[PDB]
């Protein structure tokens, strides 16, 4: 920033950019090494009342899994998915 | 949702043709890159004068251990043996016994610091803040037992950087 | 159960459960089992002699097209006679899809390399006859990938300790880097863990 | 390898040069396991002396079948035209 | 009982893939000590190959000594190609070890193994 | 409209893409004709390759083609029916309409053990 305005001048030009709207050296805009303290909020589940965990318990509804064919007609031929969906080309910068 | 990058068919015009034969003739894109290495030689360089200048830390930063105190003397460490449990690199050693006057204190308390992975476990399965990682990087040995930690050298580490340990700790624990 | 448990997803459980049926009928011959996890993944666990078969079959069935192959797998398991498990994981780019091919060998009985499907899988298997010990039959370049040359076990294997049974030094008397039978000067502290009381219910094996 | 006196010479010459087996035993007819006393490894190990000797490649299942001198010398004979 | 082979139908192929083994590492000993320019004999690395074969002799399943087989041919590679250095060849010389205790009773002075 | 390029590197542009269809189509169920009919590959591929057959019989148009085919570009269509002939070929030899030919011993999926 403390750059005089002949180099200054000689570097925009060198660089063909304006480089002093954009500088690489961090100066007086960055935020201050010491902040006030926080006041984090807490989660849903801080409740006093409607909090049983065995409604909100989410390793407990975990299930083996389905064995859906062991050794102990006319049906469709299936898919894993339905196909996938061509991907449509972009309307902010195609490069088109 | 996707773009072509190098998908450009090129201009047959003679203007076009004329342009990229110049830039083949006349050297145009390095001349560019001339002027992009010029332009950083008028920069005012981003190198900070270590020793004298210090690079920018924040109060999280994970550096040697220190075993701390209550503001009073006594040592946090109540010999509970989380942190060895959940050291990842097992480096943290602990054996206690009841004291002379029957406190839940250790006798061994190390640390090895080259086994360590200074992640900082150790500090937030504390449950009475004894073990830090505080703030020092700049404690580099000639000797591969000096960085072999035993109980002395951790609260020697906590009595000469509290005045500092306890300032980043008042800084960040309402993170925490 | 909104903020904090994943969310179950139905659909393609259904359509896993259903391509899994797909695959169990068009190839009986080898298929032992289907299944599809909670989180919905399926599973086809095949006899070992149809490795070959099945994985053509997803990789070049025009309702499969499983034409990538993530992730090639052995897991030891001791308390089987059958000890490792050959875990492929393949990608359906086109079904947007997964799936994982599940099957087994012992130390003793080969495998048949899988290299004529995927190439993809000429370091896999590869590692997993540096790993586990698993042959791999009419492979292209079998040997070690990732062990030392002269190393001697197969270290994943679970009766293979952490530490190895040797460890190396620079021997000034030699000058040579020489291996010796391993001491440590800190032993591993092996912790038990396990709670002795009931995690999941779900999972409560029947008993004797 | 032109005359059959000179190929048994050569194939005791290469027996005796061979250190394990006793020069007191070593005769034309002295088997190599159960007279001689040997491993079957020092079979094989004979057996590629006589390939660094006669100079040519001698194969598992014709080598096998060489459990004395005059099994080798009239191997080295049906093998070549003497 | 009935069991997948690897590449040996009984114990004779077995024992001819374990007899071209040894020839092919008996002829490859000299070139090894020459281009790793190893200070042991080319008779003292023979007799290092006879042993890590006679090791291996009490074995009577065919898969086991074909897998036997697919790793020494698995080390002649990394010997032949240099791969391994002078360091790998020679672990198998336990040159830097001292000579364990053999009877009970210096067993006894070291120590508490059996 | 003569298709500049497909997009993907080694995939090139078919100047004829119907007629290529519906030869590897027709190749397809021909081969696939010598699996017998209980076998539920057969009956799935030639469900699947009636239906594209028909798709392909039902459209003059490449693009028209490529979105209700539902593969992508019509070369990788191409592809998979090669691919899909490949396969058909390959079942024919391996036989895998066959039972079972070994049970898994009785904790071999047996997880967590
Ligand atoms: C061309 C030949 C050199 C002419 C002087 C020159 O270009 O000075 C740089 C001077 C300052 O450039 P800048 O990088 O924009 O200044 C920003 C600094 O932060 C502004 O400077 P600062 O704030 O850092 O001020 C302190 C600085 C002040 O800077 C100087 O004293 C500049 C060096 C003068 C020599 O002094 C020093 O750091 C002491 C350095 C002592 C040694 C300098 C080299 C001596 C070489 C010959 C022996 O350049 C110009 O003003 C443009 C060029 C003018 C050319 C005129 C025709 C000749
Ligand atoms: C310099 C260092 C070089 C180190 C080289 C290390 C190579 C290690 C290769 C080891 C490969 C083996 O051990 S295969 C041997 C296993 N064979 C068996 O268990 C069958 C028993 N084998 C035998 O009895 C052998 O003597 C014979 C020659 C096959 C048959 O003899 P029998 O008849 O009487
Ligand atoms: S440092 Fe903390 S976690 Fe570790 S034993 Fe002491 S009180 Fe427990
Ligand atoms: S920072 Fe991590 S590795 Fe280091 S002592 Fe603490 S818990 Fe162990």
């Amino acid at each position: 920033a403390s750059a005089t305005r002949l180099i200054q001048g000689l570097r925009n030009w060198a660089s063909g950019r304006d480089l002093q709207a954009k500088l690489q050296l961090r100066y007086q805009e960055i935020s201050k090494r010491t902040q006030p303290p926080p006041k984090l909020p807490v989660g849903p589940s801080h409740r006093l009342s409607n909090n049983y965990y065995c409604a909100r318990d989410g390793r407990r509804e975990a299930m083996p899994p389905s064995i859906v064919m062991s050794s102990q007609s006319e049906k469709k031929a299936v898919s894993p998915a339905p196909p996938i969906k061509r991907w449509e080309l972009s309307q902010d910068e195609p490069y088109l | 949702t996707y773009k072509y990058v190098n998908l450009r068919e090129p201009s047959m015009d003679m203007k076009s043709v004329t342009d990229r034969a110049a830039q083949t003739l006349l050297w145009t894109e390095l001349i560019r890159g001339l002027g992009m290495t010029l332009s950083y030689l008028f920069r005012e360089p981003a190198t900070i004068n270590y020793p004298f200048e210090k690079g920018p830390l924040s109060p999280r930063f994970r550096g040697e251990h220190a075993l701390r105190r209550y503001p009073s003397g006594e040592e946090r460490c109540i010999a509970c043996k989380l942190c060895e449990a959940v050291c990842p690199a097992q480096a943290i050693t602990i054996e206690a016994e009841p004291r002379a006057d029957g406190s839940r204190r250790t006798t061994r308390y190390d640390i090895d610091m080259t086994k360590c992975i200074y992640c900082g476990f150790c500090q937030e399965a504390c449950p009475v803040d004894a073990i830090v990682e505080g703030p020092n990087f700049e404690f580099s040995t000639e000797t591969h037992e000096e960085l072999l930690y035993n109980k002395e050298k951790l609260l020697n580490n906590g009595d000469k950087w509290e005045a500092e340990i306890a300032a980043n700790i008042q800084a960040d624990y309402l993170y925490r | 159960t909104r903020p904090t448990v994943r969310p179950r997803n139905d659909v393609a459980h259904k359509q896993l459960s259903a391509f899994g049926e797909y695959v169990a009928e068009i190839l009986p011959k080898y298929v032992q089992q289907v299944q599809v996890s909670c989180f919905s993944e399926l599973e086809i666990c095949i006899h070992p002699d149809g490795v070959i078969p099945v994985l053509t079959f997803l990789r070049d069935h025009s309702n499969a097209q499983f034409k990538s192959l993530a992730d090639l797998t052995a897991v030891d398991i001791p308390t089987r006679q059958n000890r490792f498990e050959i875990v492929y994981n393949l990608l359906s780019l086109r079904f947007n899809s997964r799936i994982r091919v599940k099957t087994y060998t012992d130390e003793l009985t080969p495998v048949e390399s899988s290299v004529s499907v995927y190439k993809a899988a000429n370091w896999y298997e590869r590692e997993i006859w540096d790993m586990f010990g698993v042959f791999f039959a009419n492979h292209p370049d079998l040997r070690r990938i990732l062990t030392d040359y002269g190393f001697e076990g197969h270290p994943f294997r679970k009766d293979f300790p952490l530490s190895g049974y040797v460890e190396l030094r620079y021997d000034d008397e030699v000058k040579r880097v020489v291996a010796e039978p391993v001491e440590l000067a800190q032993e591993f502290r092996k912790f038990d863990l396990n709670s002795p009381w009931e995690a999941f219910p779900a999972y409560r094996q029947p008993p004797e | 390898p032109l005359t059959l006196e000179g190929i048994k010479d050569r194939v005791l010459y290469v027996l005796k040069l061979y250190d394990k087996i006793d020069p007191e035993k070593l005769s034309v007819n002295s088997h190599f396991m159960k007279d001689l006393g040997l491993d079957s490894l020092d079979q094989v190990e004979i057996i590629m002396a006589m390939e660094d000797e006669f100079g040519f490649e001698i194969p598992d299942i014709d080598a096998e079948k060489l459990m004395c001198p005059q099994e080798i010398v009239d191997y080295i004979a049906d093998k070549k035209d003497v | 009982t009935s069991v997948k082979p690897i590449f040996s139908r009984d114990m004779n192929e077995a024992k001819r893939r374990v007899r071209e083994l040894y020839r092919a590492w008996y002829r490859e000993v000299p070139n090894t000590v020459h281009l790793f320019q190893l200070d042991i004999s080319v008779k003292q690395g023979r007799d290092k190959v006879r042993e890590m074969f006679k090791k291996n002799a009490h074995v009577t399943d065919p898969r086991v000594v074909d897998l036997l087989v697919i790793k020494g041919k698995m080390e002649l590679e990394e010997t032949i190609n240099v791969w391994k250095q002078r360091t790998h060849v020679m672990r198998f010389f336990h040159e830097t070890e001292a000579p364990r205790p053999k009877d009970f009773l210096s067993k006894f002075y070291v120590g508490h193994d059996p | 409209l003569l298709k500049k390029t497909t997009g993907l590197v080694g995939l090139a542009v078919c100047e004829t893409p119907h007629e290529r269809l519906k030869i590897l189509y027709t190749k397809i169920l021909d081969v696939l004709g010598h699996i017998p009919k209980n076998a539920a590959y057969r009956k799935y591929t030639e469900q699947i390759t009636n239906e594209k057959l028909s798709i392909v019989k039902a459209e003059p148009d490449v693009k028209k083609l490529e979105e209700q085919l539902q593969g992508g570009q019509i070369e990788e269509v191409i592809l998979q029916a090669e691919n899909e002939l490949s396969l058909a070929r390959k079942m024919i030899q391996w036989k895998p309409w066959e039972p079972l030919v070994e049970e898994p011993p009785a904790s071999q999926w047996k997880w967590p053990i």
